RNA sequence: ACCCGGUGAAAUUGAACUGGCCGUGAAGAUGCGGCCUACCCGUGGCAGGACGAAAAGACCCCGUGGAGCUUUACUGCAGCC
RNA sequence: GGAUGACCCCAGGCGGUAGGGGAGCGUUCCCGAUGCCGAUGAAGGCCGACCCGCGAGGGCGGCUGGAGGUAAGGGAAGUGC
RNA sequence: GCUGGGGCUAGGAGUGAAAAGCUAACCGAGCCCGGAGAUAGCUGGUUCUCCCCGAAAUGACUUUAGGGUCAGCCUCAGGCG
RNA sequence: CUGUUGGGAAGCAGCGCCAGAGAGGGUGAAAGCCCCGUAGGCGAAAGGUGGGGGGAUAGGUGAGGGUACCCGAGUACCCCGUGGUUCGUGGAGCCAUGGGGGAAUCUGGGCGGACCACCGCCUAAGGCUAAGUACUCCGGGUGACCGAUAGCGCACCAGUACCGUGAGGGAAAGGUGAAAAGAACCCCGGGAGGGGAGUGAAAUAGAGCCUGAAACCGUGGGCUUACAAGCAGUCACGGCCCCGCAGGGGUUGUGGCGUGCCUAUUGAAGCAUGAGCCGGCGACUCACGGUCGUGGGCGAGCUUAAGCCGUUGAGGCGGAGGCGUAGGGAAACCGAGUCCGAACAGGGCGCAAGCGGCCGCAAAGUCCGCGGCCGUGGACCCGAAACCGGGC
RNA sequence: GGGGGGAACCUGGGGAACUGAAACAUCUCAGUACCCAGAGGAGAGGAAAGAGAAAUCGACUCCCUGAGUAGCGGCGAGCGA
């Protein structure tokens, strides 16, 4: 049959235009109280994966 | 594939276009002796071809032909033979094929 | 050129990797699979993709991002497409949406946009809108852009 | 229903192949399920038997084995050739027999 | 039980041309080293060895294996209110 | 070298389990086959101290057998204990 | 009390002067057929030939620890040189 | 048709003919022309079918006005409990209904994802309806389907013998030859069996019957063996035996060397696993989907699916749709940029894309074939203890 | 007129567990296996109180595509118009 589209991946990934893939950094979902200023907002950025990883994610999108 | 089978053939001298046949009224020793006439007693294999019922009839039931309608025409029936004997509406047919 | 002549080109029909069959071959035995463990098994191994040990998985451990919407279905509405004027080149005269999905251009039930990227042609062309230097590149080099609905 | 034979007892034949190629007889018997016949004299071989009334102080008798149908052709009462048969009808219209080489009668 | 005539099984069995000592070796050797001893083949008897046979250890650990039981473990259901 | 792997000269590498890559042998079936071998003996079986191949093999000969077998080149697998 | 003949109660259920006993020669949950090729991070087993390279038994995380994911190490195809 | 070889022609030979038929199968071996057929045509008194054609009948068919009589009831609808849906209480509508409350009859009512407004779509609480679809007990056709450990469990008197109280389980077992010509009669024998004889092409085709392997048992022959120590072999020399004419083959006296195979392991000859021996079955696949590689086709393009037509081992059609040509951003939105931002800082993710004089050459991309892998299925094969269902 | 039978195929009323989630309870397996009723050569459905944004289509059934899209989901495993 088809495969299915892991949609937690979906909703958690992106595919770039050139293949990498891109996601949210993680830690200021809370715990926010205290962190820094500078680690508040380098938080915001998209970061891409390392590739191994990112690639496993890729297998996992068969149809974008 | 179509073209380059009959392409071939040809470019073997092994290919023959004609018009319609003479003394054939499905009643294959008339083919046969027609045939004779036309520059092949069947030492080598003949693919024919034309929308003609009568024509190929006559010129079924002999080993060394394989009948066909010309709608049919077919690569592998090509190489399979020795010898293309096609027709002219048979030829536009395949005309109408490669455009 | 008969049957006997027919032939694949070189490696175009290889023969297939054969395991199980005896030591020379290379892989008999074992049948490469090396020894035991979940990976040997008839049946996997699970998903290489995500399973990481029984570890919180290095994908769900990352956030989410946006809406991802919600019963009954998504909105319909307005969709668009990019084709610029690099493309059409290629043409001469006016040109209309439902001329240039036929062009292998646009994906039909989309509404054409124009964008520029490239050289303005003296040309008429409709689109359901241009992008602001589309529109700039194409009337200055004598054209005749038509916003249509 | 019925072994499309191509003979009748006791149509006149010509064992047209075997040890006797070229014997000529009469069909004495049939046997369709069998598919195979006797004809005067052809295919004879000896058989052993024992003392009994009937063959009393016997020892070996001969007997004449059948032939398979298809082995044996019938002879034309007129051109009196081999032949086969082809059937043909009167204005009757009954069904005959009728030699393929003359065209006449076979009875 | 043993000898003669009659009938004739079984588990088990890698293959055998299958000795002792002291060593050695996956740490208890007919099979490796060095000695020693020893003609070939049986019958009746004995049980020290072949880590003899039998039973994929029943004890112990392991398995995110099972089942019977228990309760103030969890969550449900019947039953009762 | 020469001239598009024809074959010769030279130097060098060539223990190998898990495992990766390569090049091959054979079995069943299909196109090649309306063909071709075959009772002056098919397949199968039993010999061989001969021939070719590094090898899996393939030839060739003798006995057995008594009605089948099937090439060059390709294709497909219920393909090798 | 023992006993023949005729009957009734069965599978989370019967029957039990209580042994988890008995319920058609193995009952802490009968037998048959089915779901069904259940699932087995475990044990076995895995079949022709010849050429080139050739490991690992470490690290991190792991209801993980004889299983795995990423990295380390082998190999094949392209590229740099 | 004839001749020839042969037990036997259908082989081989000479000379011919048919073909709307050279599919296939038989006949003593290999047959277009001997047999059954094949191509092409023909056929129903009776039964059945009859969707095509013919006929007949039920059946059907106007416009404006007025009135406001009718338009499916424990129903809508609202609330509580559920179910269905992609929708697992979710912003939770819709359709279905167990319990309560309960209407209206076109200025009626249900829906358009809470609800309200608007703007729409439809007429619930009566019923029937062909075709296109599913299946294969049956009958026909065809296999890059099996050939008696295979294919159905069953080619055979098999759901049998047998096993179980029962439900239930469930086998083995095909072949003489062309033709029974199935061995008269004779001799040893109680017979079984065999020896002559007799048939046959063949009788080591004799019914325990084609072929007739291997383990296994025997008779005969050559070498060898009773002072010898062994994973049974190997190397070397010598003897005797055979084939032959400086060469081989067989056997083994003496000497040298030498720890079975598999598996599992750090490590096994190992006193760790499995195997009495032979034979025959026995384990990496298939489909759909991914991702690479690869041989080809086309190239800012490539490609059809289901189906329609054609052929019955002929291919054509069909552009719906799919991937590709533009990205960035949660999104609106913008676009060679876009996002974050007040920024016209700076960053993140993008765009710059191959050689000559339009062509070529090559390809971005896509389609097909093949090969390696991955995901979904039992997914390399045998294996539980158990769980659940209906029955006995 | 009914009753009983019939390889599957169909509708209805009921309806699991192993398994998956590498444990498990919502979730999965799955409205699957299976019991029962019924109908038939098919069966069910079927002439909009439909669909859902086109000021659009116009009974039902079945096929391809839509699309593994929208969504559903201890937002997990997966499920899926
Ligand atoms: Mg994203
Ligand atoms: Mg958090
Ligand atoms: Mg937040
Ligand atoms: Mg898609
Ligand atoms: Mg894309
Ligand atoms: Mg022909
Ligand atoms: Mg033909
Ligand atoms: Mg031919
Ligand atoms: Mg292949
Ligand atoms: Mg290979
Ligand atoms: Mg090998
Ligand atoms: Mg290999
Ligand atoms: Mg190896
Ligand atoms: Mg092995
Ligand atoms: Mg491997
Ligand atoms: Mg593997
Ligand atoms: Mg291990
Ligand atoms: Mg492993
Ligand atoms: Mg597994
Ligand atoms: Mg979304
Ligand atoms: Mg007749
Ligand atoms: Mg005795
Ligand atoms: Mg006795
Ligand atoms: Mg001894
Ligand atoms: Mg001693
Ligand atoms: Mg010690
Ligand atoms: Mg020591
Ligand atoms: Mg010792
Ligand atoms: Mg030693
Ligand atoms: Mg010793
Ligand atoms: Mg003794
Ligand atoms: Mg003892
Ligand atoms: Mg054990
Ligand atoms: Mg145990
Ligand atoms: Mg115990
Ligand atoms: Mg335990
Ligand atoms: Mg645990
Ligand atoms: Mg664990
Ligand atoms: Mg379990
Ligand atoms: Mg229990
Ligand atoms: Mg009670
Ligand atoms: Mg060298
Ligand atoms: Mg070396
Ligand atoms: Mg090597
Ligand atoms: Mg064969
Ligand atoms: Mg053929
Ligand atoms: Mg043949
Ligand atoms: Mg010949
Ligand atoms: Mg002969
Ligand atoms: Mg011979
Ligand atoms: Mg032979
Ligand atoms: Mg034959
Ligand atoms: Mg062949
Ligand atoms: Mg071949
Ligand atoms: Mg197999
Ligand atoms: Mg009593
Ligand atoms: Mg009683
Ligand atoms: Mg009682
Ligand atoms: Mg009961
Ligand atoms: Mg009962
Ligand atoms: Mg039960
Ligand atoms: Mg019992
Ligand atoms: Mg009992
Ligand atoms: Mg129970
Ligand atoms: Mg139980
Ligand atoms: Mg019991
Ligand atoms: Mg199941
Ligand atoms: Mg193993
Ligand atoms: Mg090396
Ligand atoms: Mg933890
Ligand atoms: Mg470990
Ligand atoms: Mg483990
Ligand atoms: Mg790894
Ligand atoms: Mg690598
Ligand atoms: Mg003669
Ligand atoms: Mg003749
Ligand atoms: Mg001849
Ligand atoms: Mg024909
Ligand atoms: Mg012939
Ligand atoms: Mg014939
Ligand atoms: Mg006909
Ligand atoms: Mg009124
Ligand atoms: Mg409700
Ligand atoms: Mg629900
Ligand atoms: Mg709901
Ligand atoms: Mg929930
Ligand atoms: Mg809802
Ligand atoms: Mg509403
Ligand atoms: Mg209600
Ligand atoms: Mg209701
Ligand atoms: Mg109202
Ligand atoms: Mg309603
Ligand atoms: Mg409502
Ligand atoms: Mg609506
Ligand atoms: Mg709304
Ligand atoms: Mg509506
Ligand atoms: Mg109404
Ligand atoms: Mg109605
Ligand atoms: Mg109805
Ligand atoms: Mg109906
Ligand atoms: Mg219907
Ligand atoms: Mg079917
Ligand atoms: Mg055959
Ligand atoms: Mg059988
Ligand atoms: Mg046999
Ligand atoms: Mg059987
Ligand atoms: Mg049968
Ligand atoms: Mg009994
Ligand atoms: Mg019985
Ligand atoms: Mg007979
Ligand atoms: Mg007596
Ligand atoms: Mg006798
Ligand atoms: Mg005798
Ligand atoms: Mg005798
Ligand atoms: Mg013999
Ligand atoms: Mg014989
Ligand atoms: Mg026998
Ligand atoms: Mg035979
Ligand atoms: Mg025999
Ligand atoms: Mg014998
Ligand atoms: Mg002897
Ligand atoms: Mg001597
Ligand atoms: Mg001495
Ligand atoms: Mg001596
Ligand atoms: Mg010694
Ligand atoms: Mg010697
Ligand atoms: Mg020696
Ligand atoms: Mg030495
Ligand atoms: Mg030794
Ligand atoms: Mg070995
Ligand atoms: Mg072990
Ligand atoms: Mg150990
Ligand atoms: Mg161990
Ligand atoms: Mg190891
Ligand atoms: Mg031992
Ligand atoms: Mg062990
Ligand atoms: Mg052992
Ligand atoms: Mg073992
Ligand atoms: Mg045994
Ligand atoms: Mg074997
Ligand atoms: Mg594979
Ligand atoms: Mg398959
Ligand atoms: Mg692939
Ligand atoms: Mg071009
Ligand atoms: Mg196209
Ligand atoms: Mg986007
Ligand atoms: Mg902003
Ligand atoms: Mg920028
Ligand atoms: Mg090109
Ligand atoms: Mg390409
Ligand atoms: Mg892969
Ligand atoms: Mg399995
Ligand atoms: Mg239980
Ligand atoms: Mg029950
Ligand atoms: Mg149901
Ligand atoms: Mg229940
Ligand atoms: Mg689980
Ligand atoms: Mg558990
Ligand atoms: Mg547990
Ligand atoms: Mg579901
Ligand atoms: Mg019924
Ligand atoms: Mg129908
Ligand atoms: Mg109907
Ligand atoms: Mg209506
Ligand atoms: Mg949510
Ligand atoms: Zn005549």
């Amino acid at each position: 049959p088809k495969m299915k589209t892991h949609k937690g991946a979906k909703k958690r990934v992106k595919i770039t235009a050139s293949g990498k893939v891109v996601a949210m950094k993680t830690g200021k979902r809370h715990l926010n109280w205290q962190k820094s200023g500078k680690e508040i907002r380098q938080k915001g950025r998209k970061f891409v994966l390392a590739k191994p990883e990112a690639e496993r994610i890729k297998l996992l999108l068969p149809y974008e | 594939g179509l073209a380059m089978a009959v392409a071939d053939r040809a470019r073997e001298g092994k290919l023959l276009l004609v018009e319609a046949f003479a003394g054939v009224n499905g009643k294959t020793k008339e083919f046969l002796a027609w045939a004779k006439e036309a520059g092949l007693d069947g030492s080598e294999s003949v693919l024919l071809v034309t929308g003609n019922e009568l024509v190929r009839r006559a010129a079924r039931n002999l080993p060394w032909v394989v009948t066909l309608a010309p709608e049919g025409l077919n690569v592998y029936d090509i190489v399979r033979t020795e010898r293309l004997v096609m027709d002219l509406d048979a030829w536009e047919v395949f005309q109408n094929r490669i455009g | 050129m008969k049957l006997s002549d027919l032939r694949p080109n070189p490696g175009a029909n290889k023969r297939r990797k054969r395991v199980g069959r005896g030591p020379g071959s290379g892989h008999g035995k074992t049948a490469t699979r090396g020894h035991k463990g979940q990976k040997s098994r008839s049946g996997g191994l699970k998903d290489p993709r995500r399973f990481e040990g029984g570890r919180s998985t290095t994908l769900m451990r990352l956030p989410k991002r946006g809406m991802q919407g919600q019963v009954p279905g998504e909105i319909k509405r307005p969709r668009y497409q990019g084709v610029n004027l690099k493309d059409l080149a290629r043409f001469e005269g006016e040109v209309t949406p439902e001329l240039l999905v036929r062009a292998g251009l646009l994906k039909k039930g989309y509404r054409l946009k124009i964008l520029g990227e490239g050289e303005a042609k003296p040309l008429k062309v409709v689109a359901h809108a241009f992008s602001k230097s589309a529109l700039e590149k194409l009337k200055a080099a004598g054209g005749e852009p038509v916003l249509l609905e | 229903m019925r072994v499309k034979m191509h003979v009748k007892k006791g149509d006149t034949v010509l064992v047209a192949s075997g040890k006797y190629k070229g014997r000529v007889g009469k069909v004495k018997e049939v046997l369709p399920k069998k598919y195979a016949v006797i004809v005067e004299g052809v295919n004879i071989v000896k058989k052993a038997v024992r003392v009994s009334p009937k063959y009393p102080q016997g020892g070996f008798i001969e007997k004449e084995a059948p032939l398979h149908a298809s082995k044996v052709r019938p002879i034309c009462p007129a051109c009196g050739k081999p032949t086969r048969v082809r059937k043909k009808f009167l204005e009757n219209g009954k069904k005959i027999r009728v030699c393929a080489k003359c065209g006449g009668a076979l009875d």
